[PDB]
């Protein structure tokens, strides 16, 4: 082949975190929501198999799996923590997935709610024709 | 800092 391909796809990782009007019985002071998505409502499901959100051990059923959009977790809690995220690809070769450490931080009562956005670029060199077709639908 | 405490 004379030809070669590099494909780039953009992901957005983010979260919202808000102080509750009233704490929960466990003493969870905050509502939050973390997510993985494409920018401008683009459809990353063409190439994403699933998104795994690994919550802090203090949460029940800490491995949260989303096989279909929206890839998000909504929860309540009292403290910020590092939240590993795995994005799995509909790829039959390497790489099968990419891993991020997401910083799920909360702000103190009195400060505006958290609305955080983290942009990530993924680059795939010479994907298979099957995977390439999926990436370029997104 | 604006942040709450953290857990680990």
């Amino acid at each position: 082949m004379a030809s070669s391909c590099a494909v780039q796809v953009k992901l957005e990782l983010g979260h919202r975190a808000q102080v509750r009007k009233k704490p929960t019985v466990e003493g969870f002071t905050h509502d939050w929501m973390v997510f993985v998505r494409g920018p401008e409502h683009s459809n990353i499901q063409h190439f994403v198999e699933k998104v795994v959100f690994h919550l802090h051990e203090s949460f029940p059923r800490p491995k949260r799996v989303c096989k279909d959009p929206p890839y998000k977790v909504e929860e309540s809690g009292y403290a910020g923590f590092i939240l590993p995220i795995e994005v799995y690809f509909k790829n039959k070769e390497e790489p099968r997935k990419v891993r991020f450490d997401y910083d799920l931080f909360l702000h103190l009562e009195g400060h505006p709610p958290v609305n955080h956005l983290r942009c990530e670029k993924l680059t795939f060199n010479n994907p298979t024709e099957d995977f390439r077709r999926k990436l370029l639908k997104a | 800092t604006k942040q709450t405490a953290r857990k680990s």
